[PDB]
């Protein structure tokens, strides 16, 4: 009985018996001490012949497929200091008879198929240190108050069931308890105030329930308290200003819920909060000065809220700060150029707010910055030159404000942008050439913009999934280079001077989904290459210029075009070509010079009468019998 | 498993 795996007591009987990770399969000496049959890959039930070793301390079944209820006679053990039961498949109610073992230490009954409720009788257990039933989605029930009888408890987490009700005042009475996970269950009801009774908490996860009432103010007298993520409930009132009493606390989530109130001047007393994340509340007045003696600050995510104020200049002072979010406030003055001083930022968004005066040329200085959102405030002026100097720049959207001038040539010199919007400003000049060495550019939206001058082929990044042009000043002609952007999707020219015919050249964008070149001074005939993008699917605008001649038959072959608008042209000829496109959903043919019959299907009599009269000759007609 | 703790995922625009 020397084998390994197995234990022999100093009486010379057999005590423990060990097995892991030996990929068995099915089902599964009174003096044995200790059993571990653990990753087994067991099924069926648990032998209700488990009872018959009498000198259990320990029961290791954990991370097999093992089935059934828990034999009740597995609660006759009263040696047992350990139960792990966790990973199985294990379903029925929890015993009460587990009141019975008064010597259970640690108790892993998560990641089961267990329900019913929690038994009363887990007070009955006065020495249990951790209890993890979580992951068990149908326990559920209100958590007994006579849990606040575990004296010696440490670990609770209840994480991911079915429990409900509101938290006991029972909670008061546990005075070595250290995390608390209950998070993604049926909480409802406010956190009772006597929680502030656990002197030794360290995190509370009661993170989305519906929690209801305000945080307790005696969450503050919680000297070892680290974590708190309260996140997607319903509390509602003032942040606690003694939170700042809590030196340990490096995470504080309250974001989605209805807090109203300031962000607490005393959390400048928080040496070691690394992470502040009130997204998605009420929350009003300045960001506080003091919050920028938070040192080891990375995450600040304060937007969605009513925050008022200028942006605090000392921001500076946090020097590991990485993601600073402000987005959805009322924030006003300039940015500060001393943001630009944390060099570790790597995202940026203020967007949706009242920011004014120009963009700092400093912020472009940040060597790891990926992501700039500055999208709809009140910003003015020229983006800055040093542009070019900011080397790992990816999604960067200045959309929605009054950027004035020429856009710097430097632009180009960012070989890892990804993303830009600029659409919605005052920009002016040609597009400049020097963006062809956007290696990395895939979508590009200028559109709503004064920009003027000539396109180019040669001037735009090959790799362009998207690009939207639309409402500027651009004139003179498509260039043909147009046709070298092969990844082309949705290409967006509308509203502009543009003239000329359409080049050929477009049947080699093989990937494009979308063309609008609505309104501009285009004109000749429709090319029979435009029907050639069998990849044509989403829209294609042809609207509002001065195109003549017939529509093409190649047209017939636009097979996927569930939008055309050809309204609004010199257009003539019938629409027999359109008449076999059956995923045709939409189609404008009016204002043109078209004449002809249309047939009686209930696609062309939902057409608009109006539209048929804008034409020279279009009606619809009845089949002959 | 049922997935350790975590804060709310981040958004921008
Ligand atoms: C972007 O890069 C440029 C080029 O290295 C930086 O600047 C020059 O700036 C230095 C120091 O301020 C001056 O001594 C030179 O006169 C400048 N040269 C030229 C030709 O302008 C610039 O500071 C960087 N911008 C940012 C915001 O980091
Ligand atoms: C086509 O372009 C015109 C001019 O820009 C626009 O007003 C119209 O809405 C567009 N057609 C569709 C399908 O919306
Ligand atoms: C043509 O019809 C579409 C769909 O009804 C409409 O949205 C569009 O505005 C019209 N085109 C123009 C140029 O008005």
């Amino acid at each position: 009985c020397n084998w390994t795996g197995v234990k022999c007591n100093r009486r010379g009987e057999v005590s423990e018996i060990q097995l892991k990770e030996k990929q068995l399969q099915g089902s599964l000496l009174k003096s044995l001490t200790s059993l571990t049959l653990s990753s087994l890959q067991l099924t069926g039930v648990i032998p209700k012949e488990i009872g018959d070793f009498t000198e259990l301390e320990l029961l290791d079944l954990s991370d097999n497929s093992l089935s059934g209820d828990i034999p009740v006679e597995i609660f006759r053990l009263k040696k047992l200091k350990t139960l792990s039961l966790n990973t199985n498949n294990l379903e029925g109610h929890i015993p009460m008879e587990i009141g019975n073992l008064s010597g259970l230490v640690e108790l892993m009954l998560f990641d089961n198929k267990l329900s019913g409720e929690i038994p009363r009788s887990i007070g009955e257990l006065k020495n249990l240190q951790v209890l993890r039933a979580g992951g068990n989605k149908n326990l559920r029930g209100e958590l007994p108050w006579e849990i606040g009888n575990c004296e010696n408890l440490v670990m609770l987490g209840l994480a991911e069931t079915s429990l409900s009700g509101k938290l006991p005042a029972s909670i008061g009475n546990l005075k070595r308890v250290q995390t608390i996970a209950i998070y993604t269950s049926l909480l409802s009801g406010p956190i009772p105030d006597e929680i502030g009774y656990c002197t030794e908490l360290q995190n509370l996860y009661l993170y989305q329930n519906s929690i209801s009432g305000s945080i307790p103010t005696t969450i503050g007298g919680l000297k070892k308290l680290q974590s708190l993520l309260l996140w997607q409930n319903n509390l509602v009132g003032k942040i606690p200003t003694e939170l700042g009493n809590c030196p340990e606390l490096w995470l504080i989530d309250f974001s989605e819920n209805l807090l109203t109130g300031t962000i607490p001047r005393s959390f400048g007393k928080l040496e070691n909060l690394q992470e502040l994340q009130l997204s998605v509340n009420q929350i009003s007045g300045t960001i506080p000065e003091e919050l920028t003696n938070c040192t080891k600050l990375t995450h600040l995510e304060i937007d969605n809220n009513l925050i008022t104020g200028e942006i605090p200049s000392l921001m500076s002072n946090l020097r590991s700060l990485t993601m600073f979010f402000a987005w959805q406030n009322k924030l006003t003055g300039n940015i500060p150029q001393s943001l630009s001083q944390c060099r570790e930022l790597q995202a940026i968004d203020l967007s949706y707010n009242s920011l004014s005066g120009s963009i700092p040329k400093e912020i472009f200085g940040l060597r790891n910055l990926t992501k700039l959102l500055l999208l709809s405030n009140d910003l003015s002026g020229f983006i800055p030159p040093d542009i070019g100097n900011c080397t790992n720049l990816y999604r960067l959207r200045l959309n929605g404000n009054r950027l004035a001038g020429s856009i710097p040539s430097e632009i180009g010199n960012l070989k890892n942008l990804n993303f830009v919007d600029i659409s919605e400003n005052r920009l002016v000049g040609s597009i400049p050439p020097a963006i062809s060495g956007c290696e990395s550019l895939e979508f590009l939206d200028l559109h709503t913009n004064s920009l003027s001058g000539s396109l180019l082929g040669t001037t735009l990044p090959k790799s362009l999934k998207f690009i939207d042009f639309s409402d500027n000043a651009l004139s003179s002609t498509l260039p043909p280079g147009i046709g070298l952007l092969t990844e082309l999707t949705k290409l967006n020219l509308a509203k502009n001077r543009l003239s000329g015919e359409i080049p050929r050249e477009i049947s080699t964008c093989r990937s494009l989904q979308l063309l609008n070149l609505g309104e501009n001074d285009f004109s000749g005939e429709i090319p029979d290459e435009l029907g050639q993008i069998p990849s044509l699917a989403i829209s294609l605008n042809l609207s509002c210029n001065r195109f003549v001649g017939e529509i093409p038959s190649r047209f017939s072959d636009l097979k996927n075009l569930g939008v055309l608008d050809v309204s609004h042209n010199q257009l003539t000829g019938n629409l027999n070509v359109l008449t076999d496109l059956q995923n045709l959903v939409s189609l404008n043919i009016s204002y043109n010079d078209f004449s002809g019959d249309l047939p009686n299907t209930p696609f062309f009599r939902r057409l608009p009468l109006s539209d048929l009269a804008s034409n020279r000759g279009l009606y619809i007609s009845n089949a002959i019998s | 498993d049922y997935p350790k703790p975590s804060t709310r995922p981040p958004r921008h625009n």
